[PDB]
């Protein structure tokens, strides 16, 4: 079939079981971006019921959900394969599943190159870092707010209960 | 921090599936947050299925799994001679932690065949039914088995005392190091063993792993994979070890319940297949070794108690078929007071020889064998009805010799004293006598000797092993505390 | 913080608590419970969705509902103020005597004490009971375990071992009547109260009732136990106390747990016996005993779970068994009551290294030679007492002297024994019986040893005839 | 099927619906293998319990009918194919070669040789 | 406090305060002192009753030589 | 083509190969694992991700890491050069004494051999065994499945067997040493390094041993058993030669291969069984054979769970026997060895054209007594004696004079049994119980019947047990 | 509507109604069906209702209203009753017309 692509941010699969098709879809092609921002149009686009809740409403008829949420609507510009993937997750009923998909997605061309360490409060805060060098401090300085006692205390950040945690 | 962390997925069950910390090293013992360890067993991707070290109803989801990036090691050193802990090496004695600080991977295999070294040992119990009949020698794994701490227990800790000998002697191979994993045995039974190990005061050579009737359920399973990593260490430090595995019918249930619960099936009697692969794993480690490794021994002395005799009982059966014999203790004779009880029917070293000690063998090797017939004529013959004064002497001689396979518990003995009291029947000399008097016999026997034959015992002690001369001194000894023994 | 009804079905309440999930144990009480209806969390299934266990009723199980985590496991009342009431599982008055209020309630997940804490050295509670102590020695920490024929007086006994032990020793009581009938325990209700073991009056009795009926849900009834150890716990180290806990019966909680697990998405194990059978019964197990101060001495009513025993449960029940008891009709049939069959009545710890060997001795003694008289009985059956001698006639009359002697009379049921009951000290007591091996009193009156507890009783009333 | 195809690879191209456009009806693409069974993805328009035809040469035959694809029992190996494979259809469930000659004659249940007596002759094939 | 020593100082000087409190460091207060007495007592019942703060002496007799 | 791992659920490793799928069954090297890991392609899963096994076992593996396929399945040296040598499934000094230097290259796979390309009718292999031989007489090229509980002497059985026999056989061998205990292997081995045939100065041998310990992660117990095969396959028919192929413990193998079916995704079975069991088996047993090129009398032992043969697994097993042998615990619990329940140890191959009707007739009378006997013997045993017939008693008697008769020691183990009581060539062997037949013996004892050899001696000791 | 006091049948197996919706349900209330037919309503699932179906499937088909009654049921109780043979709704099978119990009872 295809082969491996996966945008840093690239993700474990599994309602990104599609993320991760057009991990390599979107990717591939390099319309990587047009549908990268499609995506987050999409996700308000999406948002709201109408056509949409029609799913829910079990008898509405799968195959004319799709067309009638994706035939005028969801393709109001949402095509490419963007459409058909969505017409996939609309017959596949990942659609009430797609936010997470975005999500999971969104990190992805920027965000693709996240920022992860667990860190106190607000801990990271999805961006970019270098693991070479340190960047960890710079953003520390950078702010100086957060909540760290609510928010993530003392006892992460620096142990409060430990002290407490030997007796 | 928090830096490189992950969120417990999900958990009901002790089972965490943990979302990440993702690059984690196999069998990496980690750390959640709630100090409790767990080790990822499962690596599926999008989780680990970790198994938990301490159990669920602390825990709570989202919760910090911390890599603690360690695989399982459990501590190793021999401080521990000395001491009580837990599975992981960290004590319960509560006199603060031992002084072993060492530890050793528990994941660690069974030498080879170059490594190992068959036996030729002996290894006493001071048991003299069990030196004997089922002669023992150092590294072997043999199958303790008998139904309901029919004393079965207890003859573990005859044979400790009787390493006592040996670490209160000096010996360089005889120095058994005891290393009692004690499996789902709860607390007040331990607690109460231990109690009197150090009484014993054997707990001096001994580690106890101790797994009690609490635990987490791998933490019982766990214990003597802990106990198997330091047992190598004396093993293969030339030291000379002996370990006792007290019962792997819970461990096996903790696991079995593990899988199950781990919504992974079993086999056979509920329980899965590779539980053959735990024990063999566990065991194959307990061996008689090479030079390489001090020469030295484990000495696995696992127990099973059958379950009502029942062994064909898969899991029984496996055991056994990977022990290189078993005692089969006969419960009712226990409880007919028989103690020790044995069914020695039921009881082999398919070995033999290898595994025996020359000075018994004297009378013993001989006496086996004979006792074999009278054994054979005390079940094979059976009515009301006599036969001949032979099988009649047999029986009754025989019956004299079974009082001498009893002991009461807590009371091994040295070889010479075992050979001693066998002379007296082997060599003929306590056909004679009476059950009754037998037990009696032997009190003022060894008192006698204890006073006088002092020098004999010297040198069946010396020789490890009898002498015709010794025997001739013996032949006095017997015929004459005989007849002091009742006149 | 609150619950959402997400799912039921059943009492599997899938609830999603949503301001976080409170560790597993913690109680929430579900808002909209009209019949206050205790949920347990099990599982934080994610979600923000727990599993949950009824331990009660449900309806009105109104989508989304609202459910209260009380913080913590569910509190019950400890304090000795217990004593004399019976509350349900939930710990509440189902003596239908208003609060059996107490002063302190317990969140009752509280388990396995160390081993160190204990008095790791455990010592006989004394019965009084000849027969018992003899026996089987009652451990003060341990689980005996009643087998025993049925409505037999078993209660009767026991009112007379409150009677004698949770009164004569500090003993108190505590009757958990887990899973058992309802009715019987109105019935001994009635006959706790009417034998007076249970007062009203003044509710300074010996014993908290606690019962978790058929009536309540597995969880539930599996559960009255904990909340059952959880003030006895209270009354051993806080009261110090030798608790005597009756735990009636085991084996409707090893059928509580056992129903569950396979619901629950456990294997319930061997025979459907919950895969943790052993570690349920553990982490209970490790909660009675002497620990330093108090013991908890669980008297067990145990029923027979298919009469089987290698089954697998009471396989791991013999674990959990330093003596076992089993009440025999045959004995009972005799006019002996106690009905005990003393074969089924040791203790594993049976030894003359252990359980001492003159007790045990006279006791082998007294095995050897009841049965030996009992080898009498068919021999005696054929050949007459004619054709045995003496030591023969001896030993069946001592027998017989002692196997009245074993017979002590009851206060309660003199309905039974025929008449008000005693008490006898150890000492006495194998006293009695070796006094009789020494044929003493001849065979002076034998029937004089009927239902008398002490020995002398009868050596005196031997007399009275004689 | 919930996850194959839901991923990517699969999936991937199924979203442009470019991918043969899909076939593997007549064709399959083996879907999963292992073990004898093939997953076969296509094969579609599928008779009942067709004799399908390997990249490994060989026979399997699409017994289940799945909407996605076709729970092939492959007569056989593993070791040859690797996924993907394609499997043709034949449009056709077995029927076996019946005749005469058979009589005198070990074969295989294939109904072909084994007999090294060379090859049979089949005059017949029936169902 | 996590310059850590000041956390052992945030103890260290309510020890300070405690055990330069009297009985050195209290504030355990009678409700402790309850439970002390009880196993303060409780002792004794193991362990014989009179001179924990003085010596005990013996006395040493024959019945027969039976 | 490079895979990482991607979830390791024990030794069954999930790699996600990222690029081509080599087929099923290829040996990956794992980029890591120095700790020489082969995986064996086992599925491909999908969407190229094979499952793949580990024969080895895990710990300390980042989930990530990297594979590269080995680009085949398994590579073994093979030739004689593991003769004399211990070889686990890659042929590993396990004398460990450094390799075992061939030329040739294996995959351990090896097929089915053509119908037509073996022999289609055997001839029998005599079994020395007076009790053996009489009842089951073997076929040269044989596979005999021994079923049996191990380690009764079980094994020390075959092991005496291998000591008459595979001695008196010249040939080569092929010995797999399979998830038994080392240290009994311990011990062979150097009881065989002593015997020098396994021969100290010879790579080679006339044996060559393949080990597959029950410690090991069960790939490579598992695995060993194709090994084993490829080697003495190698030398049946490369080397034209008449191979015994003696293995401890199939038992352990089926028991891996159900074992895994689980964890392999796929469903376990009846009992938790493989339920591709029989397949692995047919097409297993068939990769045995003696064709022409040679023969390999292939000795199998198996240990029988629970001795439960009705249990599935030794319910397949017998179709893949043409010899069984079937030990009776209770014989062997008589302390009786021999121990076998011969009237289920069966071959049709006894005959009375190829063994000759003497033999092959007396043991149906033989068979024949036995199996009366048996019936009674339960009836009576509790139902005691006589208001009956008494010609049974003669036949009571007989039938253990018999049966004693089959008994001879262990004759070499003097260490388990003291005891000696040697073997009967056949002729001497249909004479003893011929003999027996003509009932001479019958006046005299019954236990010098029991553990001997021949039957003059034994009637010798018949005597002598007459005092 | 409802997925409250409605639902539509979401799946119907046989008897076994999936119902979707109904949604503030009651354990153990009685619905009733798009068909008239009871079914009661065990099993709360977020997702569906599992219905006991007081009727068949070849009465009716999926989607299908389902409405609450809101009732967990009683069944007329009283005592003269004397001489029926009712259905388990504490109403007749007898024939009689109906029963004489018309106050009811949990």
């Amino acid at each position: 079939f295809a082969k491996l692509v996966r945008p840093p941010v690239q993700i474990y699969g599994i309602e990104g079981r599609y993320a991760t098709a057009l991990y390599s879809a979107a990717s591939k092609q390099n319309k990587l971006e047009q549908v990268e921002k499609e995506l987050l149009r999409v996700g308000q686009i999406l948002k709201e019921p109408k056509m949409a809740a029609s799913l829910l409403n079990p008898y509405v008829k799968r195959s004319v959900k799709v067309k009638s949420l994706s035939d005028m609507t969801a393709k109001e510009k949402f095509s490419p394969l963007t459409s058909n993937l969505i017409n996939l997750l609309a017959e596949n009923g990942r659609l009430t599943n797609t936010p997470a998909v975005i999500s999971a997605f969104s990190t992805m061309m920027s965000v693709h190159r996240g920022e992860v360490p667990c860190t106190v409060t607000t801990a990271s805060a999805l961006d970019e870092t270098t693991l070479t060098e340190l960047k960890t401090v710079l953003k520390s300085f950078l702010s100086k707010g957060q909540v760290l006692k609510l928010e993530v205390k003392i006892d992460p950040s620096i142990m409060g209960g430990m002290i407490v945690r030997i007796g | 921090d928090l830096e490189e962390t992950g969120r417990v997925l999900s958990i009901g069950d002790g089972i965490a599936r943990v979302h990440g910390l993702r690059n984690v090293q196999a069998e990496e013992m980690v750390e959640f947050s709630s100090g409790l360890k767990g080790m990822s067993l499962n690596l599926e991707p999008d989780n680990v299925g970790v198994v938990v070290f301490g159990n669920d109803k602390l825990i709570k989801e989202g919760d910090i799994v911390k890599r603690t990036g360690a695989i399982v090691d459990v501590p190793v050193g021999e401080e521990l001679l000395g001491r009580v802990v837990d599975a992981l090496g960290n004590a319960i004695d509560g006199k603060g932690p031992i002084g072993s600080k060492a530890r050793r991977r528990v994941g660690l295999k069974a030498p080879g065949i170059i490594p190992r070294i068959s036996v030729r040992e002996p290894m006493q119990t001071g048991i003299k039914a069990v030196d004997s009949l089922v002669p023992i020698g150092r590294g072997q794994r043999e199958l303790i088995i008998g139904d309901r701490q029919t004393g079965k227990t207890s003859i573990a800790i005859d044979t400790i005392i009787n390493q006592k000998r040996f670490n209160d002697g000096t010996d360089e191979k005889k120095k058994l190091y005891c290393i009692y994993v004690a499996i789902g045995q709860k607390r007040s039974t331990v607690a109460q063993l231990v109690k009197r190990l150090t009484d014993a005061d054997a707990m001096k050579y001994t580690i106890v792993v101790s797994a009690t009737a609490s635990d987490a359920a791998p933490l019982q399973y766990l214990a003597p994979y802990s106990g198997c990593s330091m047992g190598e260490y004396f093993r293969d430090n030339g030291k000379h070890a002996l370990i006792i595995y007290d019962d792997l019918s819970k461990q096996a249930v903790a696991y079995r319940q593990m899988s199950l619960l781990l919504r992974r099936p079993p086999g056979r009697e509920a329980y899965p297949g590779d539980v053959f692969y735990l024990h063999s794993r566990l065991l194959e480690r307990a061996a008689k070794m090479n030079d390489a490794f001090g020469g030295g021994s484990l000495t696995a002395l696992p127990v099973i108690e059958t379950q009502a005799g029942d062994v064909s009982a898969y899991i029984p059966t496996n055991v056994i078929s990977i022990t290189d014999g078993q005692i089969f203790l006969e419960t009712e004779l226990f409880y007919k007071g028989i103690r020790p009880a044995i069914n020695v029917g039921l009881s082999v070293s398919r070995v033999g020889s290898a595994a025996q000690t020359r000075a018994m063998k004297q009378v013993a090797g001989t006496m086996k064998l004979e006792l074999a017939q009278y054994r054979e004529v005390a079940a094979f013959a059976q009515f009301g009805s006599d036969l001949d004064a032979a099988t009649q002497q047999l029986l009754s001689r025989g019956v004299r010799l079974t009082e001498l396979l009893k002991q009461g518990q807590y009371s091994p003995m040295a070889i010479e004293e075992q050979v001693a009291v066998i002379y007296a029947g082997v060599r003929g000399y306590l056909d004679k006598l009476e059950p009754s008097k037998i037990t009696k016999f032997e009190n003022a026997f060894l008192s006698h000797v204890i006073s006088q034959h002092q020098a004999l015992l010297g040198k069946i002690r010396t020789d490890g092993k009898i002498s015709e001369e010794s025997d001739a001194k013996l032949k006095e000894i017997v015929t004459n505390f005989l007849a002091g023994f009742e006149a | 913080t609150t619950g959402r009804i997400v799912a039921v079905i059943g009492a599997v309440v899938d609830v999603q608590f949503d301001e976080g999930l409170p560790p597993i144990l913690n109680a929430l009480e579900v808002q909209g419970r009209e019949t206050r209806l205790v949920l347990e969390v099990a599982q934080h299934l994610g979600e923000s969705t727990v599993r949950t266990i009824a331990m009660d009723g449900t309806e009105g199980l109104v989508r989304g509902q609202k459910v209260l985590d009380s913080g913590a496991p569910i509190r019950i009342p400890v304090g000795p103020e217990t004593l004399g009431r019976i509350m349900n599982v939930i710990g509440e008055p189902i003596d239908e005597r208003g609060p059996i209020k107490t002063k302190q309630f317990a969140a009752i997940h509280a388990e396995a004490p160390e081993f160190v804490e204990m008095s790791v050295e455990q010592e006989i509670l004394v019965t009084g009971i000849k027969v018992v102590d003899l026996l089987a020695p009652y451990a003060k920490g341990g689980k005996i375990g009643l087998f025993g024929g049925a409505g037999v007086g078993k209660t009767v006994l026991i009112m007379e071992l409150i009677n004698n032990v949770a009164k004569a020793h500090g003993g108190y009581s505590v009757f958990a009547g887990v899973g058992e009938r309802t009715r019987e325990g109105n019935d001994l209700y009635h006959e706790m109260i009417e034998s007076g073991v249970i007062n009203l009056k003044d509710a300074t009795s010996k014993v908290a009732l606690v019962y978790g009926q058929m009536n309540e849900p597995p969880g539930a009834r599996a559960r009255v136990a904990l909340t059952g150890l959880t003030v006895a716990e209270y009354f051993r180290d806080q009261e110090g106390q030798d608790v005597l806990l009756f735990i009636d019966n085991i084996f409707r909680f090893t059928q509580a747990g056992s129903e569950v697990s396979a619901l629950l998405g456990r294997i319930p194990s061997a025979v459907g016996y919950q895969p943790t059978l052993a570690t349920d019964m553990g982490t209970m197990q490790e909660r009675i005993t002497t620990t330093k101060k108090g013991s908890i001495t669980s008297v067990q009513a145990i029923y027979v779970p298919a009469d089987d025993l290698t089954d697998p449960a009471p396989a791991t029940t013999f674990a959990h068994l330093d003596a076992t008891t089993v009440l025999s009709r045959a004995i009972a049939e005799l006019g002996i009551y106690p009905a005990v069959d003393p074969l089924d009545s040791t203790s594993r710890i049976m030894d003359p290294n252990i359980v001492g060997s003159e007790h045990y001795d006279v006791a082998r003694g007294v095995q050897k030679i009841l049965q030996d008289y009992k080898s009498l009985q068919d021999i005696i059956a054929i050949l007459g007492m004619d054709e045995l001698s003496e030591e023969d006639k001896l030993t069946v009359s001592r027998a017989r002297k002692i196997q009245r002697f074993l017979s002590q009379p009851f206060q309660v049921a003199e309905v039974f024994t025929g008449h008000l009951g005693k008490l006898v000290p150890l000492k006495e007591t194998i006293k009695g019986f070796q006094q009789i091996l020494a044929g003493e009193y001849d065979h002076l009156p034998e029937q004089a040893f009927y239902m008398v507890g002490p020995i002398e009783e009868a050596v005196a009333k031997a007399d009275k005839l004689a | 099927k919930t996850g194959t195809a839901e991923v990517s690879s699969i999936l991937e191209e199924r979203i442009l619906g470019a991918d043969t456009s899909v076939d593997l009806e007549e064709t399959g693409r083996v879907l999963s293998i292992g073990d004898g069974i093939a997953r076969v993805h296509g094969l579609r328009n599928v008779q009942a319990e067709e004799m399908v035809e390997f990249s490994s040469g060989l026979k399997g035959m699409s017994l289940n009918l799945e909407p996605d694809n076709v729970g092939v029992v492959v007569f056989g190996n593993d070791k040859l194919i690797k996924e993907g494979d394609i499997v043709k259809r034949t449009g056709a469930i077995v029927d076996v070669p019946v005749g005469e000659e058979l009589l005198g004659r070990v074969v295989d249940a294939l109904g072909n040789a084994i007999d090294g007596k060379g090859p049979i002759g089949s005059k017949a094939r029936r169902r | 406090l996590d310059p850590v020593q000041k956390l052992f100082v945030d103890k260290i000087r309510e020890y300070r305060t405690k055990r330069q409190t009297s009985g050195g460091p209290v504030d355990a207060g009678p409700e402790y002192q309850q439970d002390l007495d009880r196993e303060l007592f409780k002792l004794k019942q193991m362990y014989g009753k009179a001179d924990m703060n003085t010596f005990p002496n013996f006395t040493f007799e024959d019945p027969k030589f039976e």
